[PDB]
């Protein structure tokens, strides 16, 4: 998936 | 450009007392009213199917409205979509794209773009991998005098200069369909790490002149390009990095500047630019360093 927020 | 000085642009001093007068809990408060701003615009092409996986992370789509689109595609995958956006700057329309870290599959669509925006400067704040994390492609041809083919966009490395905190690529795009070749100057800053602020204030603002001269050295050689601006989802320290650069640019020409103005506007183009309250502070803090330094204050 890859999410930038939350580190 | 959407970054006219009114309505409430401050004077240096001013922002002196601003910052006094709030602290950093007051500063990390006003980003979150920035946050806070309604989001006009619609995230469409970044989540069509043939999309998603143009894009780095789930959670950094672009706005369809400032989105760079693709023109001379060639392929059923290149579709007229790239991360990417276009950025006002300080009295310049279209001063910056601001775009994420390109994907392999989208290292295509980067060059495509970097050469139908005319783009003469990119500045690359991130390293490829940060934790061991994947970060950004290797994109460019690394070492002196390899190539990259991208389709009929042909990148050569002419000469790397290796910096303190920063590192200067030359390369020559060669769209070799048209028989035209133009040198674009790549820099990559090396000390800002991602969610993070730049460990000195002033290699970020050296950095932002050497980048400016550069800017400014190619346009003198050909309104303006734009300069391709991109950390790894293009929004964090690329959105820093702009909304310095457009202080500081307005600081210098009318002495004046405004933090909060700069940054809500510049978010209703590359949306969610500034990801922390930190780097937020960061912009008013180095704007108060490079001031000081400057005797201005």
């Amino acid at each position: 998936s890859q999410v930038y927020s939350l580190d | 450009s959407v970054h006219v000085p009114g309505p409430h642009a401050m004077t240096i001093q001013e922002l002196v007392d601003y910052v006094n007068a709030r602290q950093k809990q007051g500063i990390y408060e006003e980003y979150e009213d920035i946050r806070r701003e309604n989001p006009v615009g619609t995230f469409h092409c970044s989540m069509s199917p043939g999309n998603l996986e143009k894009n780095r992370y789930g959670d950094v789509p672009c706005l369809d409205q400032t989105r760079v689109k693709l023109t001379k595609r060639s392929g059923h995958t290149q579709t007229d979509y790239i991360n990417a956006s276009f950025m006002d700057g300080y009295k310049q329309k279209n001063a910056y794209i601001g775009t994420q870290g390109p994907l392999e599959n989208t290292y295509r669509d980067f060059w495509l773009m970097v050469w139908e925006q005319k783009v003469l400067v990119i500045v690359m704040t991130t390293r490829f991998e940060e934790g061991g994390r994947r970060k950004c492609g290797q994109y460019w041809p690394l070492e002196k005098d390899s190539r990259i083919r991208f389709g009929f966009l042909t990148v050569t490395n002419l000469g790397v200069e290796n910096m303190n905190h920063y590192k200067k690529t030359t390369l020559e795009i060669h769209n070799t369909e048209e028989r035209q070749k133009r040198q674009v100057t790549h820099f990559q800053f090396l000390s800002w790490p991602a969610y993070g602020v730049p460990s000195s204030a002033a290699s970020l603002i050296d950095f932002l002149r050497v980048v400016r001269n550069q800017q400014s050295l190619a346009v003198s050689n050909m309104p303006e390009p734009p300069i391709v601006v991109h950390a790894s989802a293009g929004i964090g320290r690329t959105g820093t990095f702009c909304s310095l650069d457009i202080c500081l640019a307005q600081l210098e020409e009318l002495g004046t500047l405004n933090v909060f103005q700069t940054v809500s506007r510049m978010r209703t183009q590359r949306a969610f630019s500034i990801q922390t309250p930190e780097q937020y502070y960061f912009c008013y803090k180095a704007i108060l360093e490079f001031a000081e330094k400057e005797g201005m204050v």
